[PDB]
């Protein structure tokens, strides 16, 4: 229990560590994935999936962004 | 018709294909332009994976739409 990050973003009515903006196809409405520093990419993806009622195919799509974030592909590693 | 394929990183690419073009050929176009293997290339539209046996018209894809380009999750 140390995920009290200074940078907390509030989406709709809740504060989280990272809120990724994911589009469905059109501009509005846009979806925000509330990810926590101490959460598993697949867990958060699934949590959001059942929360906003999405298709299982969306799991990999949203989880990949979370995975790649921690993977640091578009950052320069930094996992170990 | 042209679709805006948004890569995982957020980079949006423009692909110019015909409505009668099957998803497999569409994948091949990106395979030649950007150089992304069709088997590892995962295209998701509205939460549905674009099957090679379908076309843009089959999925009722409107022009100037935002698509999502994802990579394979597992290798085998």
């Amino acid at each position: 229990a140390n995920q009290q990050t200074s940078g907390k973003v509030l989406y709709e009515g809740k504060e989280f560590d990272y809120v990724f903006s994911i589009d469905v196809n059109e501009g509005g409405p846009s979806y925000k994935l509330p990810y926590n520093t101490s959460d598993d990419p697949w867990l958060t993806a699934y949590n959001f999936l059942q929360k906003n009622d999405l298709n299982p195919m969306f799991l990999d799509q949203v989880a990949k962004f979370i995975i790649d974030n921690t993977k640091g592909q578009m950052l320069g590693l930094g996992n170990p | 018709m042209q679709i805006f394929v948004k890569t995982l990183t957020g980079k949006t690419i423009t692909l110019e294909v015909e409505p009668s073009d099957t998803i497999e050929n569409v994948k091949a176009k990106i395979q030649d332009k950007e150089g992304i293997p069709p088997d590892q290339q995962r295209l998701i539209f509205a939460g549905k994976q674009l099957e090679d046996g379908r076309t843009l018209s089959d999925y009722n894809i409107q022009k100037e739409s935002t698509l999502h380009l994802v990579l394979r999750l597992r290798g085998g």
